[PDB]
């Protein structure tokens, strides 16, 4: 296994399509700067 | 109380001794027997060997060599918007979203403490209260190395002893503090997006954790918290990593 | 050496919970029998107890945490004297050599590791003084204040339940830094003071007078409580030789 | 079990008679202010 990321308040927005059980692939968008 | 044979095994099974036994076997050069176990694994978990640099299962001398296999670069293009942070790991989102003050979601309806995940480090928790979290689950079929979401200067690493519970829907729903009680490595970075933590959490069998700057952190398991620090990026002795670069991995043992 | 290997093989936590279950049972004649066998084998001095009558204890744990008659533990009256918090024997004592505390001849452990990586708390005690007291099965199992103290911080630290004896003190690395323990930090007239209660196999249950039973349960995470400075609402103050906590089975 | 006491540098002197395996009793002298 498990990787946990933490980001500071106000700093990133998670890509809106991602939810529990969304497939992840290295290099694909996770979050965007605010 | 949930009366569940499978759940009770999590508490009865000698998870540490099974993890050490698996690490012993996975480190052995066992020729045809290595290849057999890898082939059974590849078949049962539906591993995609076409993404691997070495697609031939005979090319791996040890099961652990196979478990940590590299991918062909072409197959994981790194997003080029510098405003975009990318997924550090192949697998599936477990949970993600807002850190609700000190609370992170483990499963629908089940919270745990940011401060507990960070081994009681309230100064580090102060960086992330009301922030954002992403939990990625890597399954046996997935690539087991972990890459950077963005450019980062490494500032702090914390090794946290703990349990080796399995991670699945059953334990996510029924084992309190699952990720805050399992053996893990906390990595804290300075980034363009402010402080960022990338935490590698072990599980039964898959209990060995490495980083690219420190090598194998575990095993062995000395039972104590260990803390490393590095200076700010402008200073001699700093460690810097780029977006999509390898930062660590998991293996058996 | 066989005995050392058992430390790593034995289901220490399940044996501790089994003993806790038994020790919490109001089992009449069987409670009294186990108490009497224990008193015989460990040569317990029941004359020092408030209730010397072994039938007066409804549970083995009630017996294990038995109070003493006040007369038999006179508290030193020099206000410049700190007193022993526990009946037993000195394990090791002396100077904290930068971050290093002596476990046994030729084995050190880290002050920061004992304090579960709390570097700000370690900074209070670098180059300070430590005392390690071992309580045996025959000893009184409550722990008392070495001096007047305002409680400021308590930290519950999950960990192992290794046995504590000469063999493990000599051979188990980080014995006290890896065992389940409760760290208590006080303001005193002599500066910051820590009193740390470290569990062992069987004797794994830790209480304080302000919080009750800290363990069990064993929820696997560090927990931290804070209290304000003295003479503030919510403040917790204890006098020299007052009871501050105890050990029991479970 | 075990009780560990920590004191800040230069604040107390341990009574000089105490060593490894000295018997302890609650209320007996452990240390003195400097
Ligand atoms: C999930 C984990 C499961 C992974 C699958 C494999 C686990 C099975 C464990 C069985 C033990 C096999 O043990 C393995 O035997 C072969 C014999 O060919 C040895 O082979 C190697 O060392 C021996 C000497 O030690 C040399 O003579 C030999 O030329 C060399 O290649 C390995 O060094 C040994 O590690
Ligand atoms: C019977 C086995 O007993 C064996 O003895 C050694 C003592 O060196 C154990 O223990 C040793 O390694 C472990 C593993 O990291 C450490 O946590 C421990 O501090 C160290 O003393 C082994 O884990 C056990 O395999
Ligand atoms: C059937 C045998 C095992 O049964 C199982 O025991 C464990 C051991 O405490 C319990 O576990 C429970 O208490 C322990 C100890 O305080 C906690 O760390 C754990 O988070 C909690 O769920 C399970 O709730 C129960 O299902
Ligand atoms: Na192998
Ligand atoms: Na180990």
């Amino acid at each position: 296994x498990t990787v946990i990321n933490l980001f500071a308040p106000g700093k990133v927005n998670l890509v809106e399509q991602l939810e529990s059980l969304s497939v992840t692939k290295i290099g694909q968008p996770l979050a965007v700067s605010t | 109380m949930l009366n569940s044979f499978k759940l009770s095994l999590q508490y009865i099974l000698p998870k540490l001794w099974l993890t050490r036994l698996a690490g012993w076997g996975a480190s052995k050069r066992a020729g045809w027997l290595t290849k057999l176990v890898i082939d059974l694994f590849v078949k049962y978990y539906k591993v995609d060997m076409k993404e691997a640099q070495k697609p031939d299962t005979a090319s791996y001398r040890t099961f652990n060599e196979f478990f940590v296999r590299p991918l062909r670069d072409e197959v994981r293009p790194i997003d080029t918007d510098p405003n975009v942070l990318v997924m550090p790991a192949d697998g599936v989102i477990s949970q993600l979203g807002k850190i609700e003050e000190d609370k992170i979601l483990q499963a629908k309806g089940h919270n745990y403490s940011l401060e507990a995940l960070l081994a009681g480090n309230y100064l580090m928790a102060d960086l992330f209260r009301n922030g954002t979290f992403v939990t990625t689950y890597l399954s046996p079929r997935d690539y087991h190395r972990v890459h950077m979401p963005c450019n980062g200067i490494l500032r702090e690493m914390i090794y946290v002893p703990g349990d080796l519970f399995s991670v699945n829907h059953l334990t996510a729903q029924n084992v309190p503090n699952l990720f805050a009680r399992n053996e893990r490595v906390i990595c804290l970075f300075d980034t363009e997006f402010g402080p960022m933590a990338q935490i590698l959490v072990g599980a039964t069998i898959v209990g060995s954790i490495e980083t690219v700057w420190a090598g194998t952190i575990t095993p062995p398991r000395e039972g104590i918290i260990k803390r490393w620090t590095w200076p700010a990026g402008e200073n001699d002795g700093s460690v810097a990593l780029l977006k999509g670069q390898e930062m660590g991995r998991f293996k058996l043992g």
